[PDB]
RNA sequence: GCCCGGAUAGCUCAGUCGGUAGAGCAGGGGAUUGAAAAUCCCCGUGUCCUUGGUUCGAUUCCGAGUCCGGGCACCA
RNA sequence: AUGUCGGCUCGUCGCAUCCUGGGGCUGAAGAAGGUCCCAAGGGUUGGGCUGUUCGCCCAUUAAAGCGGCACGCGAGCUGG
């Protein structure tokens, strides 16, 4: 975490790529099309900031006993001159490390976890309820406004569904790696002979985004024809352009209407339908987008877990990274800040 | 180019009036205005 | 501000110097040595101090040069003079920090060899103004 | 567009001459159960859609508004 | 008693130009385009579906223009 942060950042890698930036940089090769220039210095600052990183490390490493003299001498100034450059250091130590992780699209949004009990029927419905209390307490004590969306207390035990809001900053970026399958091994409190069975669950997580609903269509967005309606009407139907036709060029969807004898009221009913059928293509694409934001995994059956929890052998093995703690009880109650970082490191690794 | 209100767009553009028509000439052709 | 022939002025810090971002292409584009300068520079920076020396370098075909050093921007001497990291964003109203009719005069002495106004009131003026230039009111 | 009828607890619905406000369901606390259901005690929350007015007072009686339910839009 | 849609036949006029002729801009390299200007002389195809006008589609083309003529034309026809 603190002592380890360095390595997994391109600690030795970056400091070699860094000069590759400035590499092609100099020698203005007919600087025509603007491209690297942008991500030229910004990618550079990253570099020599691994020194500010080894300075806040050294200033924080030369700080291990950087108070051995303050354990022998309390009053002075030659000992309060580097300190105003040491308090700020223990700050960036965290900064240049968690500002390298959360470094992705939209995380600072309020999150929305969802818990659905996988296999194991009733066990899973309960193990689900426990997984609920977990993030809750966590996010709760973590300084996050927690709003309960849903809670469907299933059949015999536990729940069937749960969805809650995570009001705060980077709430999503935090409770994001959690998204996935969570297994639970322990003798079934439900089973008869307190036998040993395995439980599964699903925990989805997504950023809060859409709040409004706007669907207005510019005139040029469409096209309106008018022709003589087909049907009864004697001279009328014959010599009037009562029949309308709205066509939305982009989608190609078109609507026709000869309902009433008024070209006018028919345009009205027309668009009225057109809109309706436009929101349907608007919501059809409004969800094929946000649903591809759930993932591409989680069959919620066996062998899909990404971190199991055991209680009759006290431990918690995170399959994703390999990490394995020995305090299931602590994890299931808040303790997460450990596996959350790591969870990211693993992930953000490929981007 | 062609329009109702023909005005100036530079410090370099004369309001020439040739053939009853109010044209506008500048160094850069993008400012060539006429009235109609 | 003398003769001209493919010159390229620019400011630099203490001994720290060579990163392409600040300098690097800054003079390498007009064909030159980041070598005969990265050190040749820290030959006078290490001697006078470790702040920000406005060094304008001229260039010739022999990738040659004449890096003339001057006093740090009047904007630096004025900062630390009141303990301010940045400038102030929007001056003219918020005086993040302040300086005295004298503290300003001091600096004036430090940059008077660069200006063109012997007088110490004349110089101090174009400094007291440098305050309204970054939101740092003058005490007086 | 016209003309009828609506909106009352979380859902489905009663109610009064103008002062009051309810049922079945869901829901919370208990009880039997090994543990659920069922069953059994105890429970409560509502501007009675909005916005005007009349009145001393409006869920209530009138103007208007929004959403939903019906019925008509015919001769050419 | 001024016969009402579409089609067919016969056209003719407009220009607010779909081609083709000229021309200014261009974010016009060239070939291609885009936009505005000038300019009807002449051109502006054959089919599938529907009574259809309108549209969509097939195969092309330099282009497959938009209108007015009692939404031209039933003492010229058809009559879906
Ligand atoms: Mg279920
Ligand atoms: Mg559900
Ligand atoms: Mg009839
Ligand atoms: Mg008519
Ligand atoms: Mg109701
Ligand atoms: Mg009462
Ligand atoms: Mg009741
Ligand atoms: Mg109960
Ligand atoms: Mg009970
Ligand atoms: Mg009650
Ligand atoms: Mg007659
Ligand atoms: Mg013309
Ligand atoms: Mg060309
Ligand atoms: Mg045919
Ligand atoms: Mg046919
Ligand atoms: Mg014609
Ligand atoms: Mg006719
Ligand atoms: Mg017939
Ligand atoms: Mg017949
Ligand atoms: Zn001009």
């Amino acid at each position: 975490l603190a002592q380890r942060l360095e390595g997994l950042r391109g600690y030795l890698d970056i400091p070699q790529k860094e000069t590759r930036l400035k590499e092609l940089e100099r020698r203005l090769e007919d600087p025509s099309l603007w491209n690297d220039p942008e991500a030229a210095r910004k990618v550079s600052q990253e570099a020599a900031r691994l020194r500010r990183t080894v300075d806040t490390f050294r200033s924080l490493e030369s700080d291990l006993q950087g108070l051995l003299e303050l354990m022998e001498e309390l009053p002075a100034e030659e000992r309060e001159a580097l300190k105003p450059e040491l308090e700020e250091a223990a700050k960036k130590l965290d900064e240049l490390y968690h500002q390298t992780l959360l470094n992705f699209p939209h995380a600072e949004k309020n999150a929305i976890l969802t818990i659905q009990p996988g296999a194991g029927g009733t066990e899973a419905c309960d193990w689900a309820e426990m997984l609920l209390r977990m993030y809750t307490r966590f996010a709760e004590r973590q300084g996050f406004q927690v709003e309960v969306v849903d809670l469907t207390p299933g059949p015999e035990a536990g729940i069937d569904y749960a969805q809650i809001l995570v009001k705060g900053e980077n709430a999503y970026g935090l409770l994001s790696p959690e998204a996935g399958v969570h297994r639970l091994v322990r003798p079934s409190p439900f089973d008869a002979s307190g036998r040993r069975h395995t439980s599964f669950a699903g925990v989805e997580v997504i950023p809060e985004v859409d709040e409004e609903v706007e669907v207005v269509l510019k005139p040029e967005e469409l096209r309106i024809d008018v022709m003589r309606a087909s049907g009864p009407g004697g001279q009328g139907v014959n010599t009037t352009d009562s029949a309308v036709r709205v066509v939305h060029l982009p989608t190609g969807i078109t609507v026709t209407c000869q309902t009433t004898r008024s070209q006018i009221k028919n345009k009205e009913l027309a668009l009225k339908i057109l809109k309706a059928r436009l929101y349907e293509l608007e919501r059809k694409k409004r969800e094929e987008e946000l649903k591809a934001l759930r993932g591409e995994v989680e069959p919620i059956e066996w062998g899909s877990q990404i971190r199991s929890y055991v209680l009759d052998k006290n431990y918690v093995k995170d399959h994703r990274t390999g990490l394995m703690r020995h305090d299931p009880e602590n994890v299931l109650d808040g303790d997460l800040m450990d596996l959350i970082w790591a969870g990211l490191e693993w992930k953000a690794g490929r981007r | 180019k062609v329009r109702a209100s023909v005005k100036r767009i530079c410090d370099k553009c004369k309001v020439i009036r040739r053939h009853g028509r109010v044209y506008v000439i500048c160094e850069n052709p993008k400012h060539k205005q006429r009235q109609g | 501000m003398k003769k001209v022939v493919a010159v390229v002025k620019l400011q630099l810090p203490a001994g720290k110097a060579t990163p392409a971002p600040p300098v690097g292409p800054a003079l390498g584009q007009h064909g030159a040595n980041i070598m005969e300068f990265v050190k040749a520079f820290n030959a006078a920076t290490a001697n006078m101090g470790d702040a920000i020396v406005p060094v304008e370098i001229t260039i010739y075909a022999d990738r040659s040069f004449t890096f003339v050093t001057k006093t740090p921007p009047a904007s630096y001497l004025i900062r630390k003079a009141a303990g301010l990291e940045k400038g102030a964003h929007k001056p003219g109203r918020e005086k993040v920090g302040r300086i005295t009719w004298e503290q300003v005069l001091e600096i004036a002495k430090q940059k008077m060899p660069d200006l063109n106004t012997t007088d110490l009131e004349a110089a101090a003026r174009m400094i007291a103004g440098s305050a309204r230039s970054m939101g740092v009111e003058v005490v007086g």
